[PDB]
């Protein structure tokens, strides 16, 4: 089992600065690359922040609305992850996760913050039965979905606990049962639940990569009856 | 492209 534990939420000003911790444990953190994602009612999840390896020389990314406010950095040799946020807006309030590996099978369990272009496009809802196939959908607004965009899908249960069942387009994450699959349909990222079962009610997001920044889906609500 | 490590 691996462990993300995030640190240093709260209720700040707008124009207030806040710095987020993440310590991470069961698995070499130093060879993965690691994430900030943000998690709110009105925006969804969005990615915010990315941080590469020392043999990279600790390369960054942003999202465009962080950029220049926000600063993320790493110590390896504490395994922890860090985001530094300057000139809070009222948009930064929300859930804020650490996650990374192939590429998002672990979260952290989230520190909220409180201040006070590509669409990918998902179903809205589906409503299945156990046993049966259901197939949840990813589409990008530029084109076609292909393997260079590395469409992962996490899964979102009570209380705002994610984890990740499938990165690189089609290969699950450890543990994730075998009923999950990811797969490339007319154009369109694609995950497979084949025979749902009862616990598998939850709500489902894609992310897919586009050069140097991912884009999530609005996420599925996938209810199962019966 | 991104971390495809696995
Ligand atoms: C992951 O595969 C991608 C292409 O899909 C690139 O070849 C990366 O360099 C690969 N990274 C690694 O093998 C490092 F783990």
């Amino acid at each position: 089992q691996v462990q993300l534990q995030e640190s240093g939420g709260g209720l700040v000003q707008p124009g207030g600065s806040m710095k987020l911790s993440c310590v991470a444990s069961g698995f070499t953190f130093s060879n993965y690359w690691m994430n900030w994602v943000r998690q709110s009612p009105e925006k969804g999840l969005e990615w915010v922040a990315e941080i590469r390896l020392k043999s990279n020389n600790y390369a960054t990314h942003y999202a465009e609305s962080v950029k220049g406010r926000f600063t993320i950095s790493r110590d390896d040799s504490k395994s922890s992850v860090y985001l530094q946020m300057n000139n809070l807006r009222a948009e930064d309030t929300g859930i804020y996760y650490c996650t990374g590996v192939g590429q998002f099978a672990y979260w952290g369990q989230g520190t909220t913050v409180t201040v006070s272009d590509i669409v990918v496009t998902q179903e809205s809802a589906l409503t299945t039965s156990p046993g049966e196939t259901v197939t949840l959908t990813c589409r990008s607004s530029t084109g076609a979905v292909t393997t260079s965009n590395y469409a992962n899908w996490v899964q979102e249960k009570p209380d705002h606990l994610f984890t990740g069942l499938i990165g690189g387009t089609n290969n699950r994450a450890p543990g994730v049962p075998a009923r999950f699959s990811g797969s490339l349909i007319g154009d369109k990222a694609a995950l497979t639940i084949t025979g749902a079962q009862t616990e598998d009610e939850a709500i489902y997001f894609c992310a897919l990569w586009y050069s140097n920044h991912w884009v999530f889906g609005g996420g599925t609500k996938l209810t199962v009856l019966g | 492209a991104p971390d495809t490590r696995p």
